[PDB]
């Protein structure tokens, strides 16, 4: 898929809840002296938008893929089509913001865990969650997609279970 | 009270440059760099100097209150009365200053934990100690610490 | 020019007798605005702003602060160019047809250019109100035969993505079972922030009838117009009549922040450079208009259709 | 450029054109200057 | 300064295209006073005086004269600082993006700094005045994750020591009770000898939905502003609704000797200095604004709940 | 000194910002003064 | 000397060479390397040749 996503007919139709876009600001709180890089991705195999990525260093180029959260190396916020570049925070930075998650039904203030999909899922399907990621809001689908708003910050010293 | 606004009758002698830096008073960081992040919080309780943890629940936005262990999330380094709120150093950045110990038992070369109440106690591992426990007043002990981070 | 051109010359001074077109009835100043082009497609931007999270209290020393984001949506407009040819008496025969305080050929119908071109002009303005009232083309009662038009050109009463409203045959005659049709397009009705704005409503002849009858010592327009107010902010309601509707109902507001109308600046009639000239007293003229440039945003219009069978 | 302007002399129909274009929008204004409802 | 900062110079040159907030409707001319603050807390102290006796016939010789006495009453406001961040396009990267008939990147949602600066001072201002009018301050629709705020920081609905009145989710339905309840607050409300003010009532679309309906060839709304008119001595009585209320009815007048406003004169949106900037073309800014400063009289405010559950 | 005025210049940012204070207070007079309810 | 610092003009002139060295090296080759076995190539857009490719 794609963030932007074509002309319309007619235009869509107060202030509050009009952040639940797929193509919204990833950062729901920045700051200067936050670390962004920029690597490539493969365009063909899982597009890494709001995703958690690891580096692969291939023959040609070190690329971004998808990647769960025992061998992350940080957060895909952004992603640049015409040069297919994808921009990631690092783990060792803060993160607070909206990211893709697989189930509709999450509450606040629950544990998170991401998957081998760089997805969000809940801490208790069973693996060993490594990273400490909470729940700052309830689940929201945007039609299908699933968005939650997280907090990540560092990893875990004793993986939980 | 990070700074006890307290009316004086004499003036207090303060001439010595040495051993004058050593108090509850003293916010901030001893060495500090321009590219640290910090985060205002809402608080609850008094967790100056101490290690904070992020709590969620008319419903409110998550506060911050003195806690430790799995639920570190940060380190609360100044605070703000009369807007309530609390600067915080997240666990992600290290930190160098003085931070609340349990008791005087802490010495140099001590690796050091945040208990529940946000306190440093011997001994994942969160700081090294650099200095001996002091007392500054009653059971208040200040440890100079360098924060790395869990282990 | 005007000492070559002695068309152009005529058109120039006899510009000013064309009446103003009725359409301008139904929008505000504000929501009528010209665009440079004859035919072809445009594409129009919107740009919105949202809060991502509650603001940042700036207190002693902090570096993350909460973020403003933004967002862009485009919308296409579709332009069509339509032509008319019209006969007319050469300039230099009309002195050989000046009768009796009247010029023309009264047994072949035949005009000056100047009153052919204000008549024929008058013509295209009424089709022209009728496309911009209805979204179709069509010189039939009946309103077949409908010229084909492309997509992203649509009147007031066929755009999609509004509140549908249909009241079936056996209740054409209970206005009671119309307005509560009305009332549950209403309460449909999605105005946002934009709410305080007056509202225009068009009817046809058999509805106003229906209308003006008491309220089953009030009226039903009264009650309608009661109704409207509840939801506008107690603003203004204007109600019309328009004979180029049947059995329909169209309510909408009048502000340029939910509905905006963009015509080509040659939407109204504009004789062209070619005349037909021969052998003989009669010539022919062209003259050229451009319809489309009806933008609206999502359920904003209440459009109410009473069934007949 | 307007025809409602007595001194106005255009040179060539696309100047006409849109002397004529601009007449039509000066008049639109004027309607909506003198509308009352 | 604009010789070197084309930001300033932008913020000045479109500072005149943002609308001005809805909540200059809610109060009077004279009710409005700006303040010279920041962040912090300003004491008011207002001024009294009283007679102590019946006052002394002044015939031949006398000494014992009547006295007037005086009080005063100190009031503490608080105010809160609010800061926002956006990122936009750099001015010397603007020429590399200026498309046709528009600005910006579309794919990546960026826009030029002035364009930027009036989305978020629009959306900024909506936030003020949401929490002018409710006294909360949220993001979302259901109204949770609420920014936690000072004390002596209320807004209109959320005002302590103002008659509150309870409609119970049995007769959220029945606008008798409704009424009834909104009569109970009135009897309670206690003006003293400013009664003679115009008095203005806020509601939510639902319940303006509800006041059209017939008195049970009358309506709600007459016979509100009738009884409205019955205590306030027969002056105006406006009537406003804001999508921004739910189930709620607030009643108060607009005297400035009850109820004044006193903004600080940097509550609406303001530019920082402070603009991140880096190798690329995307840059960052701020906004500050500041929240508080509304003060009322005890028991002068009806503030009515329509509970639902 | 209000950005109101072409003459008005400028000289630094607190003086800017005094200027859009005294912008935002003019508009709101303004506002008052033509507000006919 | 002992820390590897210059004097920005120099500095950028330096760069500038090199930079203008890759650029040649790219305009005839078609693409863009810092190593003499010519891998690890920077991955270019769509209709962005050299002459040699």
């Amino acid at each position: 898929y794609s963030k932007s996503m074509i002309e319309n007919k007619v235009f869509s139709s107060c202030f509050k809840s009009k952040n639940e876009r797929v193509d919204a600001y990833s950062f729901a709180c920045s700051s200067y002296t936050d670390k962004i890089e920029e690597y490539l991705y493969d365009p063909a195999n899982s597009f890494p938008y709001k995703r958690g990525v690891k580096l692969v260093p291939k023959e040609n180029s070190i690329y971004v893929e998808v990647g769960a959260d025992t061998d992350m190396y940080g957060i895909c916020v952004d992603v640049c089509e015409f040069s297919c570049t994808a921009y990631v925070l690092p783990i060792t930075n803060n993160f607070e913001g909206y990211l893709v998650t697989r189930n509709p039904s999450i509450k606040i203030g629950e544990i998170l865990d991401i998957n081998n999909n760089g997805v969000i899922i809940k801490a208790g399907g069973g693996p060993p969650t490594a990273i400490n990621i909470y729940a700052l809001s309830d689940s929201f689908t945007i039609n299908s997609i699933n968005l939650i708003k997280v907090a990540i910050f560092g990893n875990r010293g004793l993986e939980k279970t | 009270m990070k700074n006890p606004q307290h009316d004086a009758s004499l003036l207090s002698n303060s001439n010595e440059f040495r051993d004058k830096n050593v108090e509850f008073f003293a916010s901030g960081g001893t060495r500090t760099s321009k590219f640290d992040k910090l985060e205002n919080h809402p608080f609850l309780g008094y967790p100056y100097k101490r290690g904070v943890k992020r709590v969620i629940q008319s419903h409110y936005e998550p506060h911050v209150e003195a806690g430790g262990g799995e639920d570190l999330y940060g380190i609360c380094i100044d605070i703000d009365e009369f807007s309530k709120t609390a600067t915080i150093v997240p666990i992600t950045n290290n930190f160098e200053g003085y931070l609340v110990a349990k008791d005087s038992t802490v010495k140099v070369k001590d690796k050091l934990i945040f208990n529940k109440d946000g306190a440093l106690e011997k001994v994942t591992i969160n700081a090294t100690a650099l200095t001996d426990a002091k007392q500054i007043s009653n059971e208040v002990y200040l440890v100079k610490v360098a924060v790395f981070g869990n282990k | 020019l005007f000492d070559e051109n002695y068309y152009a010359k005529a058109v120039a001074n006899i510009i000013g007798e064309v009446k103003d077109p009725i359409m301008y009835k139904w929008f505000s100043p504000d929501q009528i605005e010209d665009v440079d082009l004859q035919m072809g497609y445009q594409k129009t931007v919107k740009w919105d702003a949202f809060l991502n999270a509650n603001p940042t209290t700036i207190a002693n020393e902090v570096n993350t602060i909460s973020t403003i984001g933004f967002s862009s949506e485009v919308v296409r407009l579709n332009y069509l160019k339509l032509q008319y040819k019209f006969r007319h008496l050469k300039q230099t025969s009309e002195k050989f047809y000046t009768s009796d305080s009247y010029i023309g050929d009264i047994n072949n119908n035949l005009l000056p250019f100047a009153q052919a071109y204000k008549l024929a002009s008058s013509e295209i303005i009424k089709l022209i109100n009728h496309f911009v009232l209805t979204g179709t083309v069509s010189i039939q009662k009946d309103g077949k035969n409908q010229k084909r038009l492309l997509p992203n050109m649509y009147g007031l009463l066929n755009m999609p993505e509004q509140i549908k409203e249909e009241v079936a045959s056996g209740d054409k005659d209970k206005m009671d079972k119309i307005f509560e049709k009305i009332e549950a397009g209403l309460s449909k009705l999605e105005l946002g922030d934009e709410f305080s704005t007056p509202m225009m409503v068009i009817v046809d002849p058999a509805t106003s009838l229906k209308l003006v009858k008491p309220y089953a010592c009030e009226k039903w327009e009264d009650v309608l117009i009661q109704t409207i107010k509840a939801i506008n902010n107690r603003e203004d309601v204007y109600i019309e009549t328009s004979n180029l509707l049947k059995h329909k109902i169209l309510i909408y507001p009048l502000n340029s922040e939910l509905i905006k109308f963009k015509p080509s600046k040659y939407m109204l009639p504009t004789p062209n450079e070619q005349v037909d000239k021969d052998s003989t007293d009669v010539a022919h003229s062209y003259i050229d208009f451009v319809l489309g440039g009806l933008l609206a945003t999502r359920k904003t219009i209440l459009q109410v259709n009473i069934k007949q069978s | 450029a307007s025809l409602l302007d007595s001194n106005f002399v255009p040179i060539n129909f696309t100047e006409f054109v849109q002397a004529i274009s601009n007449t039509y929008k000066q008049r639109r204004i004027q309607f909506y200057e003198n509308l009352k409802r």
